């Protein structure tokens, strides 16, 4: 109550957890950022910023906290669109985009295998990078010796052959080329009947398609 | 000792006559307006955690009366509280609120645990499933007993007022809400440390005041008289160093655990036993 | 049935002063007539259908629960064990049950000591339901919704018109029945098993 | 508070924060684990950690609290140098490293559009890999049917054909090429005229292989 | 305190901590929201904590409160694996990371360089996606110009030139080339002589498919 307020605790979790930093890479945090705001002050940075540099200050209704940040904690910088985690120790930009979220689709096609071959529904989604078609056998395939994930009309595009084995995540990757246009996956059996098996799909798609 | 009585349709008072004497010579103690809501238990759960409301679906089935649906602020002020018969004290939960599944069954929902040591009687034993969940009311009684009389298997005429001996059920019991003290386990904070000094520190955890957390400077007081907290050994359930210390911090020695054997992350239990009275 | 059980509705007592109306009547009774020589306890005993030999004397339950303290055993047939022969109406005959065996022998000593002379009438009522034909002695000796006590007649075979008669009393011995007589703290009759 | 120490409140807070986890897979706990630092016990680790081998040991004040992780608990292994989420049943690591971090510049640009050919600036950032090019268009582009976004001389890079209209989103990949090498993406247009309109152009710059 | 308890106050803290929180995005929640565990709610979003569609919601004793999303936490996206995080008006979708992990498992190698070239100890196993190979300069290398750190039989496929001085972390990054297939990278001096220094190498291995 009045010895902890929840004001105290509800900023203290604001300002510690990984927030999007909105940081514009200034010597001086804006005069009015918004409420509960995390701005990491860069380095050389003049001006205000209680915090020191390579500190995020977090403007609080004008009060900025000088909170060191937190390590493995997210500070996505709003301005630059970059990720960047603190360690600890230092700021590191991880993994990232320019306006272009990138979004790894996981698409789960599960396909009866049946027939000769079978067409998952697992469709590219328009202008997304596949980094890897993974194809898990469900259930045992009958008669199949081998999957035969790819695109319709050709069963060779990755994982040529694979598995039809029983609870087999094999992989069909697509490696160094990416089929950024949309697509969908065909899968085959390798020289034999497809009938009486189940498919399982691990389409893995990084589309850079949302604004930042 | 409260007696809330589940009159089977009678209009009129209950007289609740206390008897030491087997054959039933009764002096009365007590009566009762009309038949106390009481509620009966058609599922078994397992304790809920301390002070945190749980969902568990507890189906009741109301022996008389209706459950009612609240908010949980009434409860946090104190509303919605019944007490299912438990081992030892009866156990009551501040659950936010109850749902109509049928006519007389009620979901309580949102079960709060752990206040008053509510919690302390389910961690033993979670509750069975069945079991005489009774709401607080004006027909519970709970006067008329002398010091003397907790303790003492003293037959109890509870029945109607024209009704008595075998009518109104005569039957020896006992009260423990004396015993009943300092029933939350004192907070502990074992403190594992070199040469196996583990300080089971046991900040006084009170029932009779409340489980109070310190609040604009209110710290929590005693009110239990004087507990002495109580660890139980983790590798054997009798434990194989009894400490029962008035301290709330209550150091280790390598030597007791060279002596005999005691785990160094070994579970400790804290049974409260009372200087007052006995382990409450 | 219901819930637990609610210990209302006092038997033989329809009575607002919830006294059993037995011995109330017999005051009543008592009051307006001088001579006290009344005494018929005709039981209502249940028997079955209106061909003989066909036909079991055998007594049935007032209800199937409406569990009592008292229990009721004739002829072998107890509370639980027998079917309902009181449903209230809609279709279904309100009969009236035997009454207990306790209730027999606490009517005898009430009545002793009373003026009143006690004998006892034995009756048997048949109340076979409907949905069978026209109840009938002989000739059809069909069964139906009431059949009169002394209406019953063998017509399966003239020369096992005897047999029919003894199937319809059986043969009772004294031993065969037996009486656990159980007595209250009072020490009155509690349970005549 | 006191019942409830503000520093029980702070421990609380590292430990719920997602951390950079050391995963450096010992049976035994360091001796010195840096202070509010989370460092996972192995399944099967011995000794210290003992409490739930395979939950993360965080030091404070020198006392190892073996958190127990939940569903989607994501720390990043600093060993490994992946960003490992326990699903809940079991560590889970994320697609990615090696110290590297992907460094992003922003380049979101306007680039007003005045006749059919004109000249976008965001040149990359030498071998600096480009996952795709961000595409929008900001005011409406008068006589424009198509918009050839590309390295000058060679539109084809990126869509050549996507629309030229207005607030229109051409966000893309270009191929399954990333461009390491500094280059232009010059707006030409396919027979439209680009005057009256703007553009908003970005290419998302990542910069591997960066240390920390 | 008596106003807010212990527990009061940590069922706030633990909703206001970016929890990974499972969008399936139907009308109507899971039937048993586990404490402390929301479902995002999805625009439309009905029923119980439907209150505030595109919010998420919590049950907690019962009572599915809906949590006001707070930008900057990240609440990712369980159910389709996909990070979100909140943008205060939508769920922007961050970088997204399966039922088979793209499992990172970087094998680390300290050659000492010597003679002209040294292959890189470190092997990248088949059906490993290497996003870059490190090259840190452990010792002063004498003579040797560059950190050649290419997929065998191309030094300069990837990271042809990353000056080879000491202190110096030469991490270069196979951009546009998922070698998915195993490679044993060599590492050359650009036309000089290895010996004398030390490269310590990290080969990033990304398996995908890896169970969880």
């Amino acid at each position: 109550g009045q010895h902890v307020t929840h004001n105290e605790a509800l900023d203290m979790i604001d300002a510690l957890a990984p927030r999007v930093v909105l940081s514009d890479s200034l010597a001086t945090p804006p005069p009015a950022p918004p409420d509960r705001s995390a701005w990491i002050v860069p380095p050389g940075g003049s001006g205000f910023g209680g915090a020191g540099p390579g500190q995020i200050a977090l403007r609080l209704g004008g009060v900025w906290h000088a909170i060191t940040p937190a390590q493995g904690a997210r500070w996505r910088v709003l301005d630059r669109g970059a990720a960047v985690i603190w360690s600890g120790t230092s700021w590191r930009p991880a993994d990232v985009a320019l306006g272009s979220t990138l979004g790894l689709a996981t698409i789960e096609a599960t396909v009866t295998a049946t027939g000769p071959s079978v067409t998952a529904p697992a469709l590219i989604p328009p202008r997304a990078i596949v980094l890897g078609v993974t194809s898990w056998t469900v259930q045992a395939v009958t008669g199949a010796t081998s999957y035969r994930v790819g695109v319709p009309g050709e069963p060779d595009k990755f994982g040529a052959s694979l598995g039809a084995a029983p609870g087999s995540s094999n992989i069909g990757v697509v490696g160094p080329f990416a089929t950024y246009a949309p697509t969908d996956v065909v899968v085959t059996a390798e020289g034999a009947d497809f009938t009486g098996g189940t498919i399982g799909l691990a389409a893995s798609v990084i589309l850079p398609g949302a604004p930042v | 000792g409260f007696i809330a009585a589940h009159a089977e349709p009678w209009p009129g008072a209950m007289l609740h006559s206390r008897g030491s004497t087997p054959e039933g010579s009764f002096t009365l103690a007590a009566e009762a307006d009309a038949r106390a809501t009481i509620g009966r238990t058609t599922a078994a759960l397992p304790p809920a955690p301390a002070h945190v409301w749980t969902p568990g679906p507890l189906v009741v089935t109301l022996f008389s009366g209706a459950l009612v649906g609240r908010p949980d602020l009434d409860v946090l002020d104190g509303a919605n509280a019944l007490a299912i018969q438990h081992p030892d004290g009866w156990e009551v939960v501040q659950f936010r609120e109850a749902t109509l599944t049928a006519d007389r069954t009620w979901r309580l929902e949102g079960l709060l645990r752990g206040q008053r040591g509510t919690d302390g009687i389910v961690g033993p034993a979670p509750l069975p499933a069945g079991a005489a969940v009774v709401a607080i009311d004006t027909a519970l009684v709970a006067a008329g007993l002398s010091a003397d009389d907790p303790g003492r298997a003293l037959w109890w005429r509870s029945g109607p007022d024209a009704a008595s001996l075998a009518a109104a059920p005569l039957r020896p019991h006992t009260f423990t809400a004396a015993g009943l003290r300092a029933f939350p386990p004192a907070h502990l904070r074992a403190v594992v440390t070199g040469g196996g000094d583990t300080s089971l520190s046991w900040v006084p955890r009170s029932r009779l005041v409340g489980t109070t957390w310190p609040d604009n400077g209110a710290p929590i007081p005693s009110g239990e008289g004087l507990e002495r907290y109580q660890v139980t050994i983790g590798p054997t359930a009798a434990p194989v160093r009894v400490i029962l210390a008035d301290t709330p911090a209550a150091t280790y020695t390598a030597a007791e655990r060279a002596a005999d054997g005691i785990a160094a992350p070994f579970r400790v239990a804290v049974s409260q036993i009372s200087e007052t009275t006995g382990p409450g | 049935d219901g819930a637990d059980v609610v210990w209302e509705g006092p038997e033989n007592c329809n009575r607002y002063s919830r006294i059993s109306d037995w011995s109330l009547s017999m005051d009543h009774l008592k009051n307006t007539l001088p001579a006290v020589q009344t005494v018929s306890l005709v039981v209502a005993w249940f028997g079955t259908d209106l061909r003989a030999g066909l036909c079991r004397f055998e007594p049935r339950i007032e209800l199937r629960a409406k569990r009592t303290s008292i229990e009721w055993i004739a002829a072998g047939l107890n509370r639980g064990s027998a079917t309902e022969v009181s449903r209230d109406e809609n279709d279904r005959p309100a009969f009236g049950s035997s009454p207990a065996d306790v209730s027999v022998v606490r009517a005898i000593m009430d009545l002793k000591a009373r003026g009143f002379r006690v004998v006892l009438y034995p009756f048997v009522m048949m109340d076979v339901t409907a949905d069978q034909a026209l109840p009938s002695p002989a000739g059809t000796g069909a069964q139906g919704a009431y059949p009169w006590r002394g209406r019953i007649m063998p017509d399966v075979t003239g020369g096992r018109v005897s047999d029919q008669i003894a199937a319809l009393m059986g043969t009772a011995q004294p031993d065969d029945f037996t009486a656990a007589v159980t007595r209250n703290k009072s020490g009155e009759i509690s349970q005549v098993n």
